[PDB]
RNA sequence: UAGGAAGAGUAGUACUGCCCGUACCGCAAACCGACACAGGUAGAUGAGGAGAGAAUCCUAAGGUGAGCGAGAGAACUCUCG
RNA sequence: GGUAUGAGUAGCGAAAGAAGGGUGAGAAUCCCUUCCACCGAAUAUCUAAGGUUUCCUGAGGAAGGCUCGUCCGCUCAGGGUUAGUCGGGACCUAAGCCGAGGCCGAUAGGCGUAGGCGAUGGACAACAGGUAGAGAUUCCUGUACCAGUGCUAAUUGUUUAAC
RNA sequence: GAGCUGUACGUAAGCGUUGAUCCAGAGAUUUCCGAAUGGGGGAACCCACUAUCUUUAGUCGGAUAGUAUCCUUACGUGAAUACAUAGCGUGAGGAAGGCAGACCCAGGGAACUGAAACAUCUAAGUACCUGGAGGAAGAGAAAGAAAAAUCGAUUUCCUGAGUAGCGGCGAGCGAAACGGAAAGAGCCCAAACCAAGAAGCUUGCUUCUUGGGGUUGUAGGACACUCUAUAUGGAGUUACAAAAGAAAGUUAUAAAUGAAGCGGUCUGGAAAGGCCCGCCAAAGACGGUAACAGCCCGGUAGUUGAAAUGGCUUUCCCUCCAGAGUGGAUCCUGAGUACGGCGGAACACGUGAAAUUCCGUCGGAAUCCGGGAGGACCAUCUCCCAAGGCUAAAUACUCCCUAGUGACCGAUAGUGAACCAGUACCGUGAGGGAAAGGUGAAAAGCACCCCGGAAGGGGAGUGAAACAGUUCCUGAAACCGUGUGCCU
């Protein structure tokens, strides 16, 4: 979180993306029942809403 | 956003059995249009979409001990890939 | 609660009143607490995933929180517990 | 041939949402059946 | 269907028999439609006979 | 025709074409009749022999043997000769 | 609300079954075979309405099925519905409904013009094969059509008027 | 401050003293429908246009914003028609809908019923519909009440009084003032007149706009005169003008700390109980804990506490402000009003002898020497000054919140609803509307064996108990059985 607020919007956006195609990897991954780690997509739904947060924080 | 539109593949005996065929099976948004199904696909999997036909699917109704009501309704694509295109994985 | 995991307790009502133990588990939700050696069940367990052959389990059952006073491990004694703020974080004191 | 001669149409041009929503008098009965707490309304 | 002016309208009381049977009716206005200016713009309005009496232009 | 006008058509070539419905029952055990109810339910198709015929009888294609049975073969009742 | 009595009584809802084989803890009642019998302007095949998962596969047999049940429109899991051309909407209007302004009216509202909505009608381009546990003029093969779009090429206009 | 990932009698993957879960304040996000507002629509759907990006070779796609109607208002354009005006366009504000079936005000307004019938009357201005709505509303600073030789706005309570009265003088309906209390608060306009404009020809006079002035009874004001103030003082957003901010205090919204028995014995499955000893108490509230606890736990009395948000109270800032006396020459002091007739209604008061108040209709004053009331009316006297507005408190109610209380219920009761209830179910629909609580202290929820396809059972085991075995405290009666002492 106060990582986050480090970065320019442009690097937030940027890891924004990464984070939604680490998503879709996962449940990709879930569907065809290949993901042990589960736990994993939770993390990441958060990170995305974390960083949403803080860009909408900068305006 | 492309990845918000194709939730995720779907894996059945059927869906399995035309991965030969080149036609990919997923379930995407339940306002997705087949048109934004095809960017979607086109955008995640660096392929060339030939046709993709769509069905919705109404929800099923289940009762689990006194308390009855509805799966979710689902918007269900089959993304059919050029000759000349890559193959998705699965 | 008064008393936490790795604590040790005295316990001071039931069947095993005078036996102290070190708290294994706490279930604050319910203000219950396992302590080790105390309230031994026998579960007849089923051969399943875990314990594959099965059989009747002599395991600890969770006694209520109120029934174990904390071991001054100065005097080794129970006592009941006050709370002091030292510096940074508060700390339990004894009687 | 008995009373019940069902249509979707029908029975939403006569009893559904849109049509308690065009009178005063049906507001009263979604207001009333809102009031009673009903699962359904229309 | 009021007058413009004062107001004056319908108002309900009874009627009523040698014999005092009592019925419910109306008293009306004497509304006249007339043209006058009411925010300058001169246009036809319910006005009543009391209140063209004297004052006010047609 | 009034209007608007530098792009228009012709040929070839390769691309593009959204949303909703689509299962199944449907003269029925899935619809309307509280029922796996002798009732009701619009339209298209609806073969042959004899026949005017979509009548009738027996059949074709196709469908079905109908969600209690085994005996008995009294009175009586019903449906029949 | 419970439980009797009537009583192991009425009833078990139009109809042709038989044997053999199988399955199974168990079979008049499930599966297969053969013969027999019934409908056949229907008791067949489509389609609309209506229903809304009842469809398919596997498992089940508490309850439901007027008996039975290994079976099922039942229970439990998984599945299954693919369209530029079929039907509807991005087209059209009828009855009717709504209705800016407007007219009328204790209030509420009633009426109604422009304008809308509204099929049971009008317009509108795809066929034959294949395939199959469950869709098919929808998937696949072949051969088309309708409406567009660019891209190449000539052709002809590029302010007196092609279009 | 150590566990946590809701229920609920699951598996999996994880997180946490680098402070999680959890609690409180603030913020962000907040699909679609719904007044629903871009158009449409069978609510939760369909289909756009205009900009501006974006994707593609281009169609085809994507993102963001705007786009309802009316009212008021400004600015533009603008017909018949010449100026205009209607109309049209754009920009500002505002409305719309909901509901606490309560309370309040208003429009409209029954019937059953009572009268032992019934019509006047009653029920009842109730129910209900519709509108306005506010935290309250309504009323309100005398054209009042009265009849001391006096009260001083309104409202509500006690009382007057079931009186006076009204009434097919039937049934019934039924005041008010005085007296006693709660609470208290008073104010601003219109007009004379003054000043400054605009608009008009009334052509130097009238009619509108803004400001000043001014508010009341044998009078007050204007107007003349004089005396002091021109913020010295005073007042204020609750009326009396209206926006603004600060600060400190306090309250609410999380919490913190918090005394004293593991006392000894008895019974017991378990002790908080018995017996015997102590102790704390500004704490002997309540709850829980294996039976009944001030000393076991959460707590309780007492004492501390708030980063954040909101409320309240002071103080400051800020804004705003003229008051006495003396003269009644002249001027002003609410007009289609007040009153009156006719028809109704409200007044306790049913048209009566009917004052008073309101509505429709018609007629229609005086206007300071003037006007109104004192229950027909006149005269005298007394009290008052309408036809303009505002105004807190005492009062009404409770969808809610917080803390509590009950000679209130305890599962057929109490809510319809202790339980996923306005559910299931019934109905085309409005609408109607259930049943259904209890294992144990703890799942220790019956390993294993046996009959059985299973269900179910018998052992074994857990437990204080299983005749507590996942709808499982107790377990009455009807009713159904088995056995047998006496009879048949
Ligand atoms: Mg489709
Ligand atoms: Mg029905
Ligand atoms: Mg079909
Ligand atoms: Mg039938
Ligand atoms: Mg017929
Ligand atoms: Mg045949
Ligand atoms: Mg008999
Ligand atoms: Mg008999
Ligand atoms: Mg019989
Ligand atoms: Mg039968
Ligand atoms: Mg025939
Ligand atoms: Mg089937
Ligand atoms: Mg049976
Ligand atoms: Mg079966
Ligand atoms: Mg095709
Ligand atoms: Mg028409
Ligand atoms: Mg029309
Ligand atoms: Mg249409
Ligand atoms: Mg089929
Ligand atoms: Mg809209
Ligand atoms: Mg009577
Ligand atoms: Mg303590
Ligand atoms: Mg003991
Ligand atoms: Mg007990
Ligand atoms: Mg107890
Ligand atoms: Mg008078
Ligand atoms: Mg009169
Ligand atoms: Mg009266
Ligand atoms: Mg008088
Ligand atoms: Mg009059
Ligand atoms: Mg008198
Ligand atoms: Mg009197
Ligand atoms: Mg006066
Ligand atoms: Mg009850
Ligand atoms: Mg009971
Ligand atoms: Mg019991």
């Amino acid at each position: 979180a106060n990582d986050i607020r480090d970065l320019s919007t442009t690097e937030i956006q940027d890891q924004e993306k990464a984070l939604k195609e680490e998503l879709f990897n996962l449940r990709f991954q879930l569907a065809t029942g290949q993901l042990e780690n589960t736990a994993r997509i939770r993390e990441v739904r958060k990170a995305i809403a974390r960083m949403k947060t803080i860009v909408r924080e900068r305006e | 956003d492309a990845r918000d539109i194709i939730k995720r593949p779907v894996v059945t005996e059927e869906s399995t059995s035309i991965l030969d065929d080149k036609k990919y099976t997923f379930e995407v948004d339940t306002r997705a249009t087949k048109t934004q199904v095809k960017y979607a696909v086109e955008e995640i999997f660096d392929v060339k979409v030939a046709k993709v036909n769509v069905m919705n699917y109404k929800g099923k109704l289940k009762r689990m001990g006194r308390y009855a009501g509805y799966t979710n309704k689902r918007r269900k694509a089959i993304v059919t890939v050029t000759a000349d295109s890559k193959e998705i994985q699965f | 609660m008064h008393v936490k995991k790795g604590d040790k307790v005295k316990v001071i009502t039931g069947k095993d009143k005078g036996k102290s133990g070190k708290v294994l588990a706490a279930f604050p939700k319910k203000d219950r607490v396992l302590i080790e050696g105390i309230n031994m069940v026998k579960k007849h367990t089923k051969p399943s995933n875990v314990n594959p052959q099965g059989g009747i389990l002599n395991v600890e059952a969770p006694i209520h929180v109120s029934n174990v006073m904390l071991l001054d491990p100065k005097t080794g004694e129970p006592t009941r517990v006050g709370y002091e703020v030292k510096g940074d974080k508060k700390v339990r004191v004894a009687k | 041939k008995r009373t019940y001669q069902p249509s979707k149409r029908k029975r939403k041009k006569v009893h559904g949402f849109r049509t308690r929503m065009s009178t005063k008098n049906g507001r009263r009965v979604l207001a009333s059946r809102r009031r009673k707490g009903r699962k359904v309304l229309s | 269907k009021e007058c413009v002016i004062t107001g004056r309208k319908s108002r309900s009381g009874n009627k009523r028999s040698h014999a005092m049977n009592s019925s419910k009716r109306t008293w009306k206005a004497n509304l006249q439609k007339v043209r006058i200016l009411v925010n300058g713009k001169p246009k036809k309005v319910w006005v009543s006979a009391r209140a063209l009496k004297s004052g006010k232009v047609e």
